[PDB]
């Protein structure tokens, strides 16, 4: 198996890691924080998906630094997962292309 | 079985501290977060802090007064909140729970009385409470037994050692000279009397005492 | 701090009668209400969760309702059992919050007291003390008098009463009525009387006893 | 044509359950759910519930005691509500209702009367009203029928199958010793009666009756 295929595949469990690791961490942040929302674990995983892809709707977002730090790795691994899978579709029909012109 | 055990009382002189426990059993939880919940008699529930066990961080009331601190033990999955320079004002029901981090408590522990006072422990003394050579019974008959000289709460009553719970009337503790003193009143049918044993059982978690009391008709 | 504001704090209600509680919160909390029961001397114990959702071991005669700020907890026939404190407690932001609380009473029909009493034991004899004993049991409603006679005359000091709340198991009220005296006091006198003043009739209930 | 067609009655007994229906016409589609109203007497319209046909699911109202159950039949289009231990409480008008998933109620049903009472289902008996031999007339005269001893409700009045709708006044039921009674006036051109005949039409869903009476001068 090719190595974007690979990477592809690792991107992903480690996001989904990134997400239940970065619910847990954004509760323990947040929980002493007055009038702090995300501080159960459902909802806060249902930001740290909503934060990863970007949606953002505003429902939920931290207020201490530490919520905003983990916040910000949540972004990043995000991003970069969601990046790194265009990275390797890009690459497969590259391939391919190259194939079709006898190459 | 019992998810959360908390010890009965806790006397405490104004000035000195104690350190209450909440022994937790049954399904446990990296998420899970133990609460402790303050109640003056005839007063509303207070929330008084939070502990997530598997990290070990605490957050607090911020519109009370600091009075306690909260700590864990993973190993034997004891939870642990330091009340100090306690005073009467801070006598009271010290409730212990656990969330799995949903935000509601699925479980509370029985609850520990703390009382803040000077005065000394003293064990209840149980007195049997049969009717009068002269009193006629009914198709019922009621009993009891006198449980005075006692400090401090609470005390807990049960008859023939809790199998017997219905007609069972548990009078609140009236204070005098620094001693409490409470009576309880069981009805039964009066022909099972005496022929079926009736017994009070008084437990006095303060001083860790628990007498029985049969109920036998006078001479 | 989201304040749970919960009134009227006390409900009267008919058996079998439905009854709603109320709590309102200072601000929008979606549905992150959480209900609680608490008996005379017992610990709080959970009802519904998130404003709406049933929990095992509970009757299906308990629901809840509600988004937003105004909460309602309803009970559709209620019984003796469902008398109580209720609490509402919020859980959308920090800190966790509860409401004052609202108290369940029960108007159920008017029943004469059962009234009974007892001599001091002769284990408390021996330690120099007497205390007589006399109780009142099962009555509505709980107002109520109780006059002590020793020898015919009214007695007044050394009397020390105690009523508890109304009873989860039939919705009555009762009371224990202790005089206090010592070895001596109580053996020079022969008679003692307790008397029972209650709405149910318009003479009292006497229960006596001799010392001999 | 009427695209949701309702039952006209249901008499329950106490404790007893019944099964209403809405037949449902016209276009139909995946996103379309039914709703179903209560509204008693001279009170206002309480949503009850709602279920979409395309999926099978339902859901109620949470401010009310659940006394409904929705389901429904695709291949006859047609949805169903089950009210069970009924009381007089129960008792009023349940309309059915489609909303094409946009919030609205485009179109309501005729509506189903239903009573809670123990009373035994019972026709209607139509007497005719004509005026008196001294009665004397203007260009208009007055006519009507008497509908007694029926029971539940309700009755539909018409007057010469429903051609005559103009001068129409027909009485709301008046309840005595378990039986309404009302009456229905019609005022038409004093020369066109007797000449142009004049019947009204009494239809008594509860019992499936329809019965006619035609208005002549008296003997
Ligand atoms: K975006
Ligand atoms: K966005
Ligand atoms: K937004
Ligand atoms: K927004
Ligand atoms: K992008």
């Amino acid at each position: 198996s090719a190595l974007h295929w690979r990477a592809a595949g690792a991107a992903t469990v480690l996001l989904v890691i990134v997400l239940l690791a970065g619910s847990y961490l954004a509760v323990l942040a947040e929980r002493g924080a007055p009038g702090a929302q995300l501080i159960t674990y459902p909802r806060a995983l249902w930001w740290s998906v909503i934060t990863a892809t970007t949606v953002g709707y505003g429902d939920l977002y931290p207020v201490t630094l530490w919520g905003r730090c983990v916040a910000v790795v949540v972004m990043v691994a995000g991003i970069t997962s969601f990046g790194l899978v265009t990275a390797a579709l890009a690459t497969w029909f590259v391939g391919r292309e190259q194939e079709r012109r006898g190459h | 079985q019992v998810q959360l055990q908390q010890p009965g009382a806790e006397l405490v002189k104004p000035g000195a501290s104690v350190k209450l426990s909440c022994k937790a059993s049954g399904y446990t939880f990296t998420s899970d977060w133990i609460h402790w919940v303050k109640q003056r008699p005839g007063h509303g529930l207070e929330w008084i802090g939070e502990i997530i066990p598997s990290y070990g961080r605490a957050n607090y009331n911020e519109k009370i007064q600091k009075k306690a601190t909260l700590t864990a033990d993973k190993s034997s999955s004891t939870a642990f909140m330091q009340l100090s320079s306690l005073t009467s004002e801070d006598s009271a029901v010290y409730y212990c729970a656990r969330e799995r981090g949903d935000g509601y408590f699925a479980v509370w522990g029985a609850g520990t009385t703390v009382t803040v006072s000077s005065a000394k422990t003293t064990p209840p003394s149980v007195y049997p409470l049969a009717p009068g050579s002269a009193a006629q019974t009914n198709s019922m008959v009621t009993l009891g037994c006198l449980v005075k000289g006692y400090f401090p709460e609470p005390v807990t009553v049960t008859w023939n050692s809790g199998s017997l719970s219905s007609g069972v009337h548990t009078f609140p503790a009236v204070l005098q000279s620094d001693l409490y003193t409470l009576s309880s009143s069981v009805t039964v049918p009066s022909s099972s009397w005496p022929s079926e044993t009736v017994t009070c059982n008084v437990a006095h978690p303060a001083s860790s005492t628990k007498v029985d009391k049969k109920i036998v008709p006078r001479d | 701090d989201i304040l749970l504001t919960q009134s009227p704090a006390i409900l009267s209600v008919s058996p079998g009668e439905r009854v709603s509680f109320s709590c309102r919160a200072s601000q929008s909390i979606g549905t992150d209400i959480h209900w609680y029961q608490q008996r005379t001397n017992g610990s709080p114990r959970l009802l519904i969760k998130y404003a709406s959702e049933s929990i095992s071991g509970i009757p299906s005669r308990f629901s809840g309702s509600g988004s937003g700020t105004d909460f309602t907890l309803s009970i559709n026939s209620v019984e003796s059992e469902d008398i109580a404190n209720y609490y509402c407690q919020q859980s959308n932001r920090w800190p966790f919050t509860f409401g004052s609380g609202t108290k369940l009473e029960i108007k159920r029909a008017d029943a004469a007291p059962t009234v009974s009493i007892f001599p001091p034991s002769s284990e408390q004899l021996t330690s120099g003390g007497a205390s007589v004993v006399c109780f009142l049991n099962n009555f509505y409603p709980k107002d109520i008098n109780v006059k002590w006679k020793i020898d015919g005359s009214e007695r007044q000091n050394g009397v020390l009463n105690s009523w508890t709340d109304q009873d989860s198991k039939d919705s009555t009220y009762s009371m224990s009525s202790t005089l206090t005296l010592t070895k001596d006091e109580y053996e020079r006198h022969n008679s003692y009387t307790c008397e029972a003043t209650h709405k149910t009739s318009t003479s009292p209930i006497v229960k006596s006893f001799n010392r001999n």
